[PDB]
RNA sequence: UCGUGCCCCGUGUGGCGAAAGGGAAGCCGGUUAAUAUUCCGGCACCUGGAUGUGGGUUUUGCGCGGCAACGCAACUGAACGC
């Protein structure tokens, strides 16, 4: 478990959620 | 009124906050002695064989707690 | 004497759910959450919720009975429903193809699109929610945060674009204010922003500023209810700017 | 609507009807409450009979 | 123009001078604007920004362990009701003076 | 002993475990720069977090408002579509 | 035939159990000293587990499959048998006689109860047991 | 995969069977 | 959040009408010229409210024992029903 790894894959769900919230007559 | 026939609880009684006085009957006839005590909702009698450390159990319990001896004529 | 009855003082009396404040204020559930934040009314929590209500959970929102009792004073109510009314006659005119009684009814409807000013005035509000201009210098934390937040924000129908415009002129102001002053004390770059502090009569300003950037609306907030927010913090804002230009001495607006 | 009225129906609130020198009128002086002023710690009074 | 600071309940109830709820776990009040501190900075000191990339990775390490823990367990209850379900199936085949 | 035991600013990170609202309110998301990200130039920074999210939880958190969720949705009130009587009476 | 054997499932019709699906563990039919006529030694749910609907939550789901056990010596005569079977290698002798003369050996048999019964449940079988009676 | 804990319930509306359900008794009313 | 609505339920209708019907809860002793289950002393009870302490329950989340009748100081329980 290398915590730069860790923090990396946190990171890119926060953000990968952060988008998904921004985002006849 | 109640009886209490534990030594340990009635020393629990006699320690509550709500424990206005205390009086010791004395029996002869009988020869038993009556530690009473007048808490909030109850009156706690505790009833035992009249003896030396019968009276003892004065020093074991509280002293800010005011203990009367029951006087032979209850005087209005 | 007469035997009491279950449930009929205490928290059962002291406390009220949103459902029966807004059914007893007679008022819509945006109106009464805009009026709840501009009057400061805040959410309770009963000691025991069923004592209060047998069908609360844990979501239920609790209020004071006194609070709403204070709410139903409010004069906004009547400024509500005139609001109200008024739609319905131009609604009216439109149907009937009075163009130009259309137009003159709308004028009075002062719409934030077209002013730049909030559809209500809060001025009593604001002497109400502060009884000293310390405590409106001690709340500008929050407002100066929000208003220079809400500054580089893309128009919305909640904030009108000149509603923005108003937001950056207030901002403008204070900072035309506090360099006239000399007031700013401390800086600070951050990941977040710029955190300043200025002293303004003895009092420890710090407020953050978002870098220049294109800002992200997420729908985990509540953005309308964030723009009632705005409108009170630029209402309060308004007379702390007039207050301090005409403390040192100057014409406000400039 | 809640009545919002044009005009007060009354110019001036009336003064409280009952107030603590119409309560109190005055003690008694009778042997029953001078027996009772040192028996009980009591004092006997005469006041209005729509005083609670 | 107009300035502040210079029967209708003119008082206001002293309900509303109540302080609202904190959700801090102290009880304390949060302030609007919390003080930065120098981890912050976009161009931190060597030791805050250390300091703070340990607490980060500790929680990162904790939170890894938790997840894999609660997967494996996860893992071993499916793994029971496969094994009860196998043999529920192999029962049925095999029933049919004082 | 019971009297020894009933002797023994507020911070957002940690929070209590009641909830005030429909939820209780998530960790925050992590506002650090990676050692990978690290940039030597103003210019270049990157700035982290939404400022938007952080009022509105500060709000929550001091409790001008409880925690709600988004409703994309509104039931619907249930109607029954029909004819009008001229277009039903309507013969050509 | 005899049909009070080992994994018979019957009703309990008297005590704090009533109405309770019990496994019979195992029969005594000549009886014993401390109970002179024909018992068995049974175990079953006290608390059934909750109705689970498609839109739960996978917590809420798991908080509503627990099972609360119960083991207990009952008589014949306070038992109505049910065509039903629950066969459990898990229970095999998982209570005796003696279990019930001490307190821990009654929580440890009922722990290993409750961990193969709710294996058994959510494995998806013999739903009949796992439903509640209603009456 | 469903769950095999989900079952289904239905009703059987005929005469003296179950409660009858909610209807439109505008015509009714 | 199409933010200014939606959902659920049916049972009707208010009041008066008993100091002998129904009904929450106070006893003993003493005391006055004349009142007393009302006053005084002692010893209690009922109803309602708020909120603590002790104890209880819970890592097998919402007690345990008895074959049973049932017991034990506690031992969650809304709508809708019996």
């Amino acid at each position: 478990l290398v915590p730069e790894t860790l923090l990396k894959k946190r990171k890119s769900q926060e953000k990968a959620r952060a988008e998904r919230a921004a985002a006849v007559i | 009124p109640q009886e209490v026939s534990d030594i340990k609880k009635f020393i629990e009684i006699c320690r509550r906050k709500d424990a206005s006085s205390a009086r010791i009957k004395k029996n002869p006839k009988t020869q038993q002695i009556k530690f009473k005590v007048r808490c909030q909702r109850f009156l706690y009698t505790l009833v035992l064989k009249d003896s030396d450390k019968a009276e003892k159990l004065k020093q074991s319990l509280p002293p800010n707690l005011q203990i009367k001896d029951v006087p032979k004529r209850n005087k209005r | 004497g007469k035997a009491k009855k279950k449930g009929k003082s205490g928290a059962a009396r002291n406390y009220m759910t949103r459902t029966q404040a807004v059914k007893k204020l007679q008022l819509s559930l945006p109106d009464f959450r805009k009026l709840c934040i501009w009057k400061g009314i805040y959410p309770r929590e009963p000691r025991d919720r069923r004592k209060v209500n047998k069908s609360a959970t844990a979501s239920t929102t609790f209020y004071y009975t006194k609070d709403i009792q204070y709410l139903l004073h409010e004069p906004l109510l009547q400024k509500f429903r005139e609001q109200k009314a008024l739609e319905k006659k131009i609604s009216r005119a439109l149907g009937r193809g009075d163009v130009s009684n259309a137009a003159r009814l709308e004028r009075n409807a002062n719409l934030p699109e077209k002013t730049g000013k909030p559809r209500y005035t809060l001025n009593h509000i604001i002497r109400e929610r502060y009884p000293t201009f310390q405590d409106a210098l001690r709340d500008l934390d929050d407002c100066l945060s929000m208003l220079f937040l809400f500054a580089n924000l893309p128009s919305t129908t909640a904030v009108p674009a000149k509603m923005i415009a108003r937001c950056e002129r207030l901002c403008h102001e204070f900072q035309h204010y506090l360099i006239v002053t000399h007031s700013l004390r401390k800086s600070f770059l951050s990941i977040k922003g710029i955190y300043y502090q200025a002293n303004i009569q003895g009092e420890d300003i710090l407020w953050l500023v978002p870098y220049k950037f294109n800002q992200r609306i997420v729908g985990d907030v509540d953005f309308r209810i964030m723009g009632t927010f705005v409108e009170f913090y630029m209402t309060l804002l308004g007379f702390v700017n007039y207050r301090l230009y005409t403390s040192i001495g100057l014409k406000y607006p400039p | 609507l809640s009545r919002a009225p044009k005009y007060p129906r009354k110019s001036i609130p009336h003064e409280p009807r009952l107030d603590e020198h119409k309560i109190i009128i005055h003690p008694l002086n009778t042997e029953g409450a001078l027996k009772k002023i040192e028996e009980q710690n009591t004092l006997v009074f005469i006041v209005d009979v729509k005083a609670n | 123009t107009y300035d502040p600071w210079a029967p209708d309940p003119l008082k206001k109830p002293k309900t509303l001078e109540q302080k609202p709820i904190s959700l801090a776990a102290n009880g304390k009040s949060v302030p609007a604007v919390p003080k930065p501190t120098g981890g912050y900075s976009y161009n931190p000191a060597f030791t805050d920004y250390q300091q703070r990339l340990m607490e980060e990775s500790e929680k990162a390490i904790e939170a890894e362990r938790k997840r894999l823990q609660e997967l494996e367990l996860e893992r071993q209850k499916m793994e029971a009701a496969a094994r009860s379900a196998a043999e529920a199936e192999a029962a049925e085949a095999r029933a049919e003076k004082p | 002993q019971l009297a020894l035991q009933k002797i023994e600013e507020g911070d957002d990170t940690v929070l209590r475990r009641k909830q005030l609202g429909k939820f209780k309110l998530p960790e925050k998301d992590l506002e650090l720069v990676l050692p990978d990200e690290l940039e030597d130039s103003l210019r270049r920074l990157k700035p982290e977090g939404n400022l938007l999210k952080d009022r509105y939880r500060s709000m929550i958190v001091r409790g001008k408002l409880e925690a709600r969720r988004k409703i994309p949705f509104r039931k619907q009130a249930k109607t029954k579509l029909t004819e009008k009587w001229t277009f039903k009476d309507f013969r050509i | 035939m005899k049909f009070l054997k080992t994994s018979r499932v019957c009703l309990v019709t008297r005590g704090r159990y009533a109405g309770k699906k019990v496994v019979i563990i195992q029969p005594v039919d000549q009886g014993t000293k401390s109970h002179p006529y024909g018992h068995a030694l049974v175990a079953g749910i006290e608390r059934y587990p909750s109705k689970i609907t498609r839109r739960m939550s996978k917590a809420r789901i798991e908080k509503r499959s627990k099972i609360k056990p119960f083991i207990k010596v009952i008589n014949y005569n306070h038992l109505m048998p049910t065509r039903y079977t629950l066969e459990l290698e898990g229970l095999k002798a998982v209570i005796n006689a003696d279990t019930f003369k001490e307190p821990s050996q009654r929580e440890e048999a009922k722990k290993t109860v409750k961990k193969v019964l709710e294996d058994r449940y959510n494995s998806g079988k013999n739903r009949w047991f796992f439903t509640p009676l209603r009456f | 995969p469903k769950n095999p804990l989900l079952e289904k319930r239905p009703r059987n509306f005929g005469i003296g069977q179950d409660i009858q359900p909610k209807r439109n008794l505008s015509r009714m009313v």
